[PDB]
């Protein structure tokens, strides 16, 4: 069940399972998730959505990432509890693991990873932090791809025409009033002295 | 020896502490109601063992069944002992189980919506000044004209020669009739004036006093619209538990069969029996599913919610956006449990007393149930005037030119007919 | 056997029934505890006899001998069963006697005379400007204006030929008579403008300089009204006690030695103890040794005077212009005392419970405090602005009016007698041929 | 002998000298601690060498093992018995080092976007009023002006004799023309009066109602910016943590376990706690990582970012726009870190003494901070209100100048061409004949 | 043992019990100096006997025989001990004694009075436009005028043949002359306009343009004026020592043998020295003899005064009247006496830092230099006007009086040598008829 997912950024979508390797949710499941980035490039996570609620132990339900490739070698953090931290890639290669135990209505796991940490700004990329110039294409995606906002945060006469109907009344009563300065003019060239 | 505590994950009571790192056997749980297990262990001597109940229900029996699924089964088989976590001192319990003496008061109260600074644009004026004065202001103008034409005809000096370059005439201009008088006191209330200015120190005493009256009651009328616009404190349409009945608009509501309905039910006094009569009435949205989407339908509309008062004075904190109109209605307390006969009672009684008059507890209260508090809804007041606060004068203006047409082809045929 | 119930004696929870002839037993005694007692023993099925506590008070641990003393000394020693008053419940109390679950609860909150239903003020027309200023601006307007014809009698610019046919306007006047030249001041002066319009250059700067002393003085006028009806709407009446902890223009009040005082100084939050530390530097400067006395200081001033909430509600239900404002500083119930071991608590408090889910003694106690509470209404303070009360009298054109009407009938005298030449003759003649227009 | 030193790399206390030519030990490094150095040289005749710890760290407490790193490593064992650079006074640091008198006095203070300027827009005066009602101005003006001509052109009460003294002749009109109704229509809103009187109910019934608008909605206008002025007037900007802690959008920061966040973290005080209550529920909202990445928060949005003084002074006197508000929230001071067993301790204290008591590194302080510390005060911006830079659009008058004198040019060749109805013959005549006279 | 704990008597550091009859003996000094020593004493573990000094010093030198007055003099006897209360860390009092690190810093500050606000006379009621728009609108007015009248000639239709009733002659007369389009502009400025309204159309742009200035005019002033008489921040004129240090308005001040000249002679510094100069110069009411005096004379004069920032602070939460100004100058320090080689430096230095880094001593300086705080200044600005605040309108309208009569008779001459020769006595009969 271990699914490549490498690039620029991506979302390890929340519970993907179902379409993969559809299994019973009776037997335990784990699927594993290797992450590479673009040449010379670090990775940044950032959870966006992540609730073991079966339990705050760990026998039987979590998630955790190691760097490098996927072996034992030094885990980067195994995450149970309420909240998640964010966490830095230092290698080039992305471990992401969910282990579920007859406990597969847990709500997500659901994260998303941001290249481009280790390379050296240039004018072609864009800082956003501290050592966090990640732009190919990542400026203003829609995406809070960044460690707090700073990338795709706040980069970006018809006004007065666009009333709800306050335009609308006033170009009747425009064309009303056209009406009565077209009248206006016969009299005012018509009528004279007695 | 250990005793086995129980509690339940209400919101600002007891829940789960927020961390990163594994929490391992006691730590894990966080609240108001614990440290207050905290405090108690500390001046009695205690042994944790924090365990939750099977599932989420606070201890109500079923009346066919006759078991008393939640905390009461846990205080009653001995599986467990006091149960530190609100559980309301009620007469049904009261007969199998024990409570220590209330460590704090309950109610239930009203939730609604705090006004916002939107006028009803209708009419926004005439605000600045009591209807009493706007009629008064008029019938002094009927009273001034009346008064000035009897001066006026009554006057050696108010009677001019037409033709003045020939002295054979008569006199009969007098620069004021049955309607000059009327238009010049309603031109002399606005800052304009007509040209029919007084020319006899018998009637130029009238018009000087009402230019002054007029003065005063426009440049009064300018500060009071100026002190409305720069200091404006919006109140509550409903301001009391009796203001909602006998009122028929607001459409309140409460929780679906909980404890409020059950206080609403039997409730005798009849100020509330209109307020049950009118819930039943509509028993298909005011009674609502839980606190939750109790509060969201309070946010979508109009809807007076009704629940109990630590809530709200929780709720009321965070989405300062709401407002506890009221105050008490009835009164509860929540306590301790204790098993049947348990010596505990006597022990942990005197300790709520001691931290109670002691001072620690209101601190305790405080640290939990305070939010953020109260935000800058203080500096506020910059705002352009729209239609939204000035729409009711285009309207006059509107109704003033369709008068001043009908009067004027009325006014043609009158004379056309009494030239034919 | 019967049960020897003890009581105290205080002013809306027990009473003697008011009655002429001698009666006795338990039948003098009538009050809100009368009946909770009444009513749980009705509920417990027993038989009552009623004693009043002898020392007369509510009992407190005299530390020269570590024995209790009134209402907690005899329930102590089984001299009485039961004790049916408003015992407060409390550590030292608790710690040798045994209570039920509290009958009801209480705080400690402010009493306050209510704003004297939002003083008006009459007469204010000219309330923004100090009447030196009003004379002031009458003696210019009479100077300028006689200034103004004086010059306009004495230039070159001051005759007006009437007609395009070159005459000679030797006449006296032209276009300033002394009621003119006044009356076109005062019109200036009063922003609706007159049409004796200047020519002359000197005549022309004077009107200038007026113009300009007007629209100063209006201004003027119009600023300090609004400023005044802004500093008055800003403001808003204390409504906590953390308002009476920041403002000190008003003063607070407390019986000392009845605990209130001894909670403040016992306690440790910000508020409380900074008015604590406020009562201890005044020391006698706002303090009361009762309540009486200390309502009556209310009564007459500026007065806080913190009570427990239920003799509060008394007051301000008996009254009906003082209230009380914020909620509840502190909380402390009652109770009904029983000795250390007693098989009525257990009852009783099933009782009260009982009680308390049908609601009885709310019906009880609006029996005996709203059923005193609204007697008396007198109003609900209707809040509005622009009201005639303030700056809306209009005597000023009455007046106007009545000088006008003297003024006219004396000059149509004059009319008469100095250019009729003939009195009592010219009187009805002019007034018949005046009167059919 | 020959004494050591170790400093660490900072930015306005120990730099590198820069150059380009290679330059070597005590000769290369430059700022305040150098300087300090050289003058303690001076003043007791050492012969020191310079040098930087490897790690380049403060130093600190290390729970690994309960050893420490950087200078207090070193100077518990001995490399070096002197380090002239900052390094906090502190217990830890006090326990095993010896320090001398602090020579500095450092604190945590807030810092913030300056009142950048008003912000003038030139049409400010038009502002009270939404870009709504004045269209709905304009044409009901054109509206009520046009209704009250056609009105005016059809009455049987309107038609007047014009004779000044009239025998009964045939020669009645009206007097309302187009430009007449519409003049009179604009000066009523204009409210400087007109030259037309209606007579007739229909127009002056139109008149009234046009004044009650005019009235009203010069009323509201002259409220509604009176309403601006006043309540801009009385803003208060933040001046005091306190004043800080009560606001609540400008939301909050500090270079987080920087030694400056944990001391809210362990701090007592309510106002403190109530704001580190505010940073915990924020919680990496706004928690910077790094001195410039929060120097640039603050310079692009609304931020506190409580940091250390001496720095805040080395940024608000190297750029703009940055204001030191408030005060010295703690008190900690810059020693010079000494072993326990050294003579140097004592002999330091009194030259620094000394030093202070002359103002000399008062005037160190000068030259590292003050030489450019008005670099950039570009004026000393002298507040007052009512300035032309709000409400003072003049171009308006421009504008109808302009279009006057072309419509008046255009007349005046329209009433040649046309009514004369030959062209250039009488142009120069016109003028001679205007002009000389 | 106990210790021999040395005090002076500073004000709000140590105090003479409250209460006087039931506190007799030698442990009854009580203050924020105090709540140190105890819980110094508490945290080390000793006890203390507080014997006040001899004679009333912090403590000074004597040239004649090394003596050193004060406590500092028998505390290099070692009669007594650890002494916490005010004494600088200046480098002589180091020389002889050993000190501990100060547990507050302070230095010398402007001590100045509260702004009151009796706003002056004819400025005040144009005060709220700057006196830039006032010119501007003079100005405006002229050029106004001016060019109406310049387009008026240009005028069609202006040339109206007065009494057109006989239209016999063509008679092309004037109307809106210079002087009068001069009037129309100033009495159209003025809310009253004259009858000289326009009858052109082109004239009429330039009219109305006009009155949408006027209007806008008076209404923003009003405005403004409205805004100003109910908020009315008051400003003080100075807010630095260099702010005073060139201005001659304000006068500074020390105290008799105060530190403050001691240091601040020889200041040897960029600007402090021009101040030093001044009070050299006037050394007669710059000095008084101590810091009560100082207070008296701030309270009488518009007298800066320059003591310490901490006195400072303390007269100033307790009488609302002054007003710490500007900030630091200096910087000194307390910290505790005692002599050479005793252990028990270190061993109090860290305790200190312990409750420096605490927040205790904070507690303890909020709580002993609380005072009431400062009151309510808010619920004040309903103040009817007075000629106080107005009054320079009426020497306007007098002057405008004066400068009438001066032209009436200068136009009167005018006239009458238009007439006949400089001797003039058939006008004095024009006059008297
Ligand atoms: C408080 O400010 C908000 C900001 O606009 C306003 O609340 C508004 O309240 C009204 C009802 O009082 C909402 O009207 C709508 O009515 C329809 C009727 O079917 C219903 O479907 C909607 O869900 C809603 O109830 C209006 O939407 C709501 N505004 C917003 C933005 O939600 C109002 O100005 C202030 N509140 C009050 C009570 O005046
Ligand atoms: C604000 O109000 C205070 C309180 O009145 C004003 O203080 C007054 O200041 C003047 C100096 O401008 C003092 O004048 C002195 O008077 C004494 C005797 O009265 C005389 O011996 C001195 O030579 C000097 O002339 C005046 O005494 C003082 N008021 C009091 C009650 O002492 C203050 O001027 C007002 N304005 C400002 C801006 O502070
Ligand atoms: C209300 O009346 C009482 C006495 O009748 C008086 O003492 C009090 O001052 C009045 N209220 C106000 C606000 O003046
Ligand atoms: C308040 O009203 C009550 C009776 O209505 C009475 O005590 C008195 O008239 C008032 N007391 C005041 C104003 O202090
Ligand atoms: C106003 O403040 C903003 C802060 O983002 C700044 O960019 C801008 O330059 C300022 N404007 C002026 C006129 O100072
Ligand atoms: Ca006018």
């Amino acid at each position: 069940c271990q699914f490549e997912l490498s690039g620029a950024d991506g979302i390890v979508r929340s519970s993907q399972v179902e379409q993969e390797e559809k299994t019973k949710p009776g037997q335990a499941v784990d699927c594993i998730w290797t992450i590479k980035a673009t040449p010379k490039a670090k990775i940044y996570l950032r959870f966006l959505d992540y609730q073991m609620e079966h339990s705050n132990e760990c026998k039987r339900n979590f998630v955790a990432v190691y760097d490098g490739s996927s072996a034992i070698e030094n885990l980067k953090a195994k995450f149970c509890s309420t909240v998640a931290n964010d966490v830095m890639l230092k290698t080039g290669v992305g471990v992401i693991r969910m282990w579920a135990d007859e406990g597969s209505r847990l709500s997500r796991f659901r994260m998303l990873f941001t290249s481009f940490v280790e390379p050296p700004c240039t004018s072609s990329t864009f800082f956003c932090h501290s050592n966090m110039c990640i732009n190919n294409s990542l400026v203003c995606n829609g995406v809070q791809n960044c460690a707090y906002p700073w990338d795709e945060n706040h980069c970006k006469l018809f006004e007065q025409i666009t009333k709800t109907h306050g335009t609308i009344i006033g170009v009747t009563s425009g064309i009303v009033l056209v009406l009565l300065i077209i009248s206006i003019l016969v009299q005012v060239k018509q009528p004279r002295k007695k | 020896r250990s005793l086995i505590v129980t509690t339940i994950l209400e919101e600002p009571y007891v829940l789960f502490k927020k961390s990163d790192k594994p929490l391992y056997g006691n730590d894990r749980f966080e609240g108001y109601c614990i440290d207050l297990l905290r405090e108690l262990s500390t001046i009695l001597g205690f042994t944790y063992e924090i365990r939750l109940v099977e599932d989420g229900k606070y201890g109500a029996q079923d009346d066919v069944n006759g078991q008393w699924n939640g905390m009461v089964r846990e205080l009653i088989d001995h599986k467990a002992d006091l149960a530190v976590a609100p559980l309301a001192i009620t007469y049904v319990r009261e007969k199998v189980i024990d409570f220590s003496k209330p460590f704090m008061t309950l109610g239930i109260s009203i939730l609604y919506r705090k006004p916002n600074g939107t006028n009803p644009g209708v009419f926004s004026f005439l605000n600045p000044l009591s209807p009493d004065i706007w009629m008064y202001v008029l019938l002094a103008c009927l009273g001034v004209s009346c008064v000035l034409f009897v001066i006026a005809r009554f006057s050696p000096y108010e009677w001019y020669n037409p033709h003045p370059c020939n002295p054979d005439s008569d006199v009969v201009e007098n620069n004021f009739t049955l309607l000059n008088s009327f238009w010049f006191g309603v031109g002399a209330l606005m800052q304009q004036g007509s040209e029919l200015m007084p020319k006899a120190l018998s009637t130029r005493i009238v018009g000087g006093i009402w230019w002054f009256f007029t003065l005063i009651i426009i440049s009064s009328y300018t500060a009071n619209l100026a002190a409305f616009l720069t200091v404006e404190r919006m109140e509550s349409p409903i301001d009391s538990a009796d203001d909602l009945a006998k009122q028929t608009k607001i459409e309140y509501g409460a929780v679906e069969d909980g404890a409020t309905m059950t206080f609403f039910k039997k409730s005798k006094i009849s100020t509330y029996d209109k307020m049950w009569a009118f819930m039943s009435s509509r028993r298909q949205s005011v009674l609502v599913k839980s606190n939750e989407e109790g509060i969201q339908r309070v946010l979508t509309s109009d809807y007076a919610f009704l629940m109990e008062s630590t809530t709200i004075e929780f709720v009321t904190q965070r989405n300062c956006n709401l407002t506890q109109i009221g105050g008490l209605i009835d009164s509860k307390g929540y306590g301790v449990g204790t098993p049947m006969g348990s010596p505990y009672r006597d022990k942990i009684t005197i300790a709520i007393l001691q931290l109670q008059e002691e001072g620690k507890l209101h601190m305790m209260k405080e640290k939990w149930w305070r939010g953020n508090g109260c935000p800058e809804e203080e500096s506020k007041e910059a705002s352009a005037l729209g239609v939204q606060n000035i729409g009711g004068i285009f309207i006059v203006l509107a109704a003033g030119l369709v008068l001043s047409v009908f009067v004027a082809v009325g006014e043609f045929l009158y004379k056309s007919k009494k030239n034919a």
